RNA sequence: GGUUGCGGCCAUAUCUACCAGAAAGCACCGUUUCCCGUCCGAUCAACUGUAGUUAAGCUGGUAAGAGCCUGACCGAGUAGUGUAGUGGGUGACCAUACGCGAAACUCAGGUGCUGCAAUCU
RNA sequence: GAGAACAGAAAUCUCCAGUAGAACAAAAGGGUAAAAGCCCCCUUGAUUUUGAUUUUCAGUGUGAAUACAAACCAUGAAAGU
RNA sequence: AAGCUCGUAUCAGUUUUAUGAGGUAAAGCGAAUGAUUAGAGGUUCCGGGGUCGAAAUGACCUUGACCUAUUCUCAAACUUUAAAUAUGUAAGAAGUCCUUGUUACUUAAUUGAACGUGGACAUUUGAAUGAAGAGCUUUUAGUGGGCCAUUUUUGGUAAGC
């Protein structure tokens, strides 16, 4: 027949890793989980218990629960033709902090900070993230730095 | 040396190894990681440990809590300070634990400023006992134990500072069945021992054991007490005489501690080598070619 | 340059291995009794053999260990069976060696013909004071490579006393 | 069987070599892959033309001893066996299938179709790469006009449109013709059987005495 | 700057072979009455730092060291790959255009940092 | 790897190296080293109540599992499980 | 199809910035497991076959294996490294900051956790481009034999398989 297993096709997939095995460091339970926080899966394969399914895996959820030993996320899962909201309930080793998001707590200050210079000094805002914009016109040195003539190699077969 | 069994450079490659302070065999990571785990959703409120290390001729004994960046010690406590409050030797008995147990016990309460409630028991019968919560009031100080590798066996000298923390006025969750003259037959247990072991009824009891026996192993050893003149009748005395002292003035008055740490650190550049320079590496490997690769 | 370090007796254990089961067990284990002077205790088999006549878990041998000062006193009447002769060879690379031997009965005890004929055998571990360190709990250590036991120093070390030769080559 | 070599010419399956998964399956043709004056030093044979494939195909392994005597009798009847060390090196690791439909009257009885078309092994046939080393010669100068013939006799026995180059820095190990030369006399050379050791300055400086004594001393 | 206790990162600290450690501390160590567990106090259990230590543990220094890590217009715009053509070639396969861009190799360097508390000629 | 009378390659004992190359009931894959592997003390949490979530899914059952609530327990000195 | 509530609210088969996840292509096996060619250095008493020797853990060779440094070629059910394509999330007014309350939860502790009370941040309010408007409901016809082409790939030699 066909195997549609809970785990089936994890075979590279929850390994533990390379020179990294045995029992997970500490640093992984003393962070501090709050509800309303960006995070990410990575299904840890040294305690299977609060272990993800293998479609969750770099997913990004929000956490809404926090019990005992575990919390609980909410994953935007794309089933059909529509997006249904699975609510995950998974332990804090499966789990850590996404900091894509952090980066914008710092942007939101960032932007506050020099928003009382701007109003101190007067307009000029200009806080709106501009992409990367065209090179403007610059000039070269030849001082120094002569140019040097190149041409296409022969072939030979050095083998 | 031994090269027949010659580690090859692939053994040494993918050898995984273990955490620093696994490598040299000082923590017991299984029991450590059930231990420091905060219920989450208590969310940032720390989890106070109390370690118990029995190093030779002293005792570890302090509170500590745990940060990522690393654990964090409230309040310390070591034997050597015992002295001062009377307890001059003895350091690494049994009921020394229990008098550095009151000791560390009434020490965070000063600095915590809390010490008017929660007095603990001030007797001391043996009997067993938690620091019940009072009534209308702080709920009592918890805090847990650290042993990590010495063996769970009854009568050790690791809960001669669980009895001193739990009737210092700190609640400690015990059972009674580990105790040093808990019976092993029945529940039955016998606070009139416990209380000579806490008040350093062994020692004494072993006084006498050698003054009719046999001098010359009793002159040997006890070298202090004769020296200083103090025999079994007063060996329990300078127990009691230490309870009420501690809690007299437990500030942990530091010591004068002579010179400055610059002092102490010119003391150590002075004679300790240092590193060697990539150009002392080259200069000696080309004398080295020279001299024995140069055939003279 | 010769500190507190040297070489000393860190155990002695006995061994008497058995053809089979049966009564001739408990024979051969009291006799440890009278001899180490405690009680001796089980060794146990790995696997079955089934051409020796023994199998698994059936209790084919007894052993004993014997420590301290108590130890040594028993070394010199194994040797007087053996007219105080050691061969080269019979010597660990890590610095022990041993003997086996049978009519124990010239250790002494009377011959008891109830009980026969036994060839209880030896062998001596020695150790430096400080070998401790790999038995430890806290900080379990290795010994130095300049402070191991070897051939060359239990050799040496046995030849300043017994004045027993080596013979062979 | 033995059927024409046009179905397995081409790539078009994965790699299917003999593990565990891969059990009673033909032994291959080849038996010797290296052939001549096998425990000749490097020193003595500074030339070596080979022969690379062109394109993308499978080699079998009855191609390859099929060549192999071709090429090994022709050098040993003009230029003698001791002239010339020859080797192969590439291995028969694919493993060919066949459906096996018998070749009587069938249909009612023959295989009921297709259903299960899995096969079992026929026989072991290499992979060739592009531009892939095929053959090495290691001949001397004065013998390069035989051996460089005998090399193109072997050609027409494989399929393809394998070709012969002129090749060059010794080629029985790397590193440039003058450049050996230069390390020659240098002192980076230790006489080994068959290959050669080279020089190394990252390992320590006490064994290296040893084996290696003609580098720190005068020497010429 | 050394040492101890508890850690964080967790082989730039692991391993092999040598040398050194006045200072405090680390560990060996000495004792078998009471607790306790082993055949064996060797581990574990209890007692004073007593009778010597730094031999060992630990720390520190070296190896044209084995490994680890870092960097490199070193390999190499190489292999591979997204988009395109009545592009080449019968076929396999291969070039070109707009983009992305490895690994192995080679060379050079480093071969622990740090938090809390106490203490240390 | 080095040694002990029978005992020799497989009888029992001791030392060194040994990241595991063993063992986790039965397939295969992950995981596991003061451990999930050996053995030892106690115990039935393989208990009661009915919710919520994941896999197959239609987002229905079924099997399996996940973390919790309100009780009574097992164990360990305890955190905890 | 019937529509319904409101109207640039906010959404996108797209790109960028930041940040995860993914073990295929490639590459490697003088890295683990399998293979796998050919030699060089020791080794066999706890291997056998030839000279001598009562005689071996005796002197000299070889055969078959081990250890060391090497060498040629590979792995869909091999792997340290690791692409390209594709893929998850965020780019904020349901947001941030300061004071403060409630709670039977938690905490040694009006100390923590959820939400509001008073004040400030407005049109570059805080990536690009586009938006025949955004969202929502009911009902039901037909549909449940497919085929072909570039790209990747499976079975078979191959097929308008």
């Amino acid at each position: 027949g066909k195997s549609h297993g809970y785990r089936s096709r994890t075979r590279y997939m929850f390994q533990r890793d390379f020179r990294k095995h045995g029992a997970v460091h500490l640093s992984t339970y003393l962070k501090v989980y709050k509800v309303g926080d960006i995070v990410d899966i990575k299904a840890n394969g040294s305690i299977q218990k609060g272990m993800p399914h293998k479609f969750y895996q770099g997913k990004t959820g929000v956490v809404y629960n926090v019990t005992k030993s575990s919390v609980g996320v909410i994953i935007n899962k794309m089933v059909g033709n529509r997006y249904l909201e699975k609510r995950l309930n998974l332990r804090v080793e499966h789990i850590k902090h996404s900091k894509c998001r952090q980066e914008f707590l710092e942007r939101v200050k960032a932007n506050a900070a020099k928003r009382a210079e701007a109003k101190a000094q007067g307009v000029a805002v200009q806080l709106k993230r501009q992409p990367a914009q065209p090179r403007e016109s610059r000039i070269v040195s030849t001082e120094g730095n002569v140019p040097q003539t190149l041409a296409p190699v022969p072939y030979e077969t050095f083998i | 040396a031994f090269q027949k069994d010659a580690k090859s450079s692939a053994y040494s490659s993918r050898f995984q190894t273990p955490f620093r302070r696994r490598r040299e065999g000082k923590t017991d990571y299984y029991q450590r990681k059930r231990l420091v785990t905060q219920h989450k959703a208590k969310y940032n409120t720390p989890k106070y440990r109390l370690v118990v290390r029995f190093t030779n001729k002293d005792i570890i004994c302090q509170i500590i809590s745990s940060t990522i960046t690393g654990d964090v010690v409230l309040a310390a406590a070591y034997s050597h300070e015992l002295p001062r409050y009377g307890i001059t030797h003895g350091l690494t008995n049994w009921a020394a634990a229990y008098a550095t147990g009151l000791l560390i016990a009434r020490r965070t309460l000063q600095k915590l400023g809390l010490d008017e409630t929660y007095k603990g028991v001030e007797e001391v019968e043996g009997e067993y006992e938690l620091t019940e919560a009072v009534e209308d009031g702080p709920r009592p100080f918890k805090v847990f134990l650290d042993i990590g590798l010495q063996r769970t066996t009854t009568g050790a000298r690791v809960f001669g500072a669980l009895k001193g923390a739990s009737d210092g006025g700190l609640y400690v969750p015990h059972s009674e069945n580990r105790f040093p003259g808990w019976d092993f037959e029945t529940e039955e247990i016998d606070p009139e021992l416990l209380r000579s072991y806490i008040f350093g009824g062994h020692v004494s009891q072993y006084m006498e054991e050698l003054a009719d026996d046999d001098e010359e192993r009793f002159s040997e050893l006890f070298k202090g007490y004769l020296a200083d003149d103090i025999d079994a009748d007063s060996l329990e005395d300078i127990y009691t005489s230490a309870h009420e002292a501690i809690r007299a003035d437990p500030a942990f008055k530091p010591t004068e501690k002579k010179f400055t740490k610059e002092q102490y650190a010119a003391e150590s550049k002075k004679y300790r080598q240092t590193k060697l320079s990539k150009e002392e590496r080259a200069a000696r490997v080309a004398a080295k070619i020279a001299a024995l690769a140069g055939q003279q | 340059q010769n500190p507190m370090r040297d070489l000393k007796i860190e155990k002695l254990v006995l061994n008497i291995s058995v053809g089979e089961s049966g009564d001739r067990l408990t024979r051969a284990s009291k006799v440890l009794e009278q001899l180490s002077g405690q009680t001796p205790v089980q060794s146990k088999a790995r696997y079955t053999v089934r051409t020796f006549g023994i199998r698994r878990n059936e209790k084919i041998a007894v052993h004993v260990t014997v420590r301290g000062p108590k130890a040594e006193e028993i070394l010199e009447r194994g040797l007087k069976v053996k007219e105080y002769q050691l061969r080269d060879r019979n010597f660990s690379a890590t610095g022990n060696f041993g003997f086996g031997i049978d009519e124990h009965i010239d250790l002494g005890i009377k011959y008891d013909p109830s009980i026969g004929i036994f060839g209880m055998d030896f062998y001596v571990v020695m150790n430096r004071p400080g070998a401790r360190v790999t038995r430890r709990k806290r900080c379990k250590g290795t010994v130095g490579n300049s402070h191991k036991t070897t051939k060359e120093d239990t050799v040496s070390w046995f030849k300043q006393k017994y004045d027993a030769d080596v013979l062979d080559k | 069987a033995r059927r024409p070599a046009r179905c397995y010419r081409y790539q078009k399956n994965k790699p299917y070599p003999k593990s565990r998964y891969n059990r009673a399956v033909p032994d291959s043709k080849i038996r010797i892959y290296d052939l001549g004056k096998k425990k000749a030093t490097v020193d003595e044979f500074p030339l070596c033309v080979h022969l690379v494939s062109n394109e993308l195909e499978q080699l079998s392994s009855e191609a390859l001893e099929a060549a192999r005597i071709c090429a090994n009798k022709y050098m040993t009847t003009v230029s003698g066996r001791d002239a010339f060390h020859l080797r192969v090196r590439v291995h028969p690791f694919h493993v060919l299938r066949i459906n096996k439909m018998l070749s009587c009257a069938g249909a009612d009885r023959l295989q009921q179709g297709m259903r299960g078309a899995w096969g079992k092994p026929h026989g072991l046939a290499a992979r060739v790469d592009i531009g892939q080393i095929i053959f090495s010669v290691r001949t001397k100068d004065s013998n390069k006009d035989v051996v460089v013939e005998g090399l193109r006799r072997a050609r027409y026995k494989f399929p393809g449109q394998q070709k012969i180059i002129l090749s060059k820095k010794w080629g029985f190990t790397n590193l440039d013709r003058p450049e050996y030369l230069k390390k020659r006399e240098a002192g980076e050379v230790k006489d080994d059987g068959a290959f050669v050791k080279f020089l190394s300055k990252k390992g320590s400086l006490e064994n290296n005495i040893r084996e290696f004594p003609e580098y720190f001393a005068a020497q010429a």
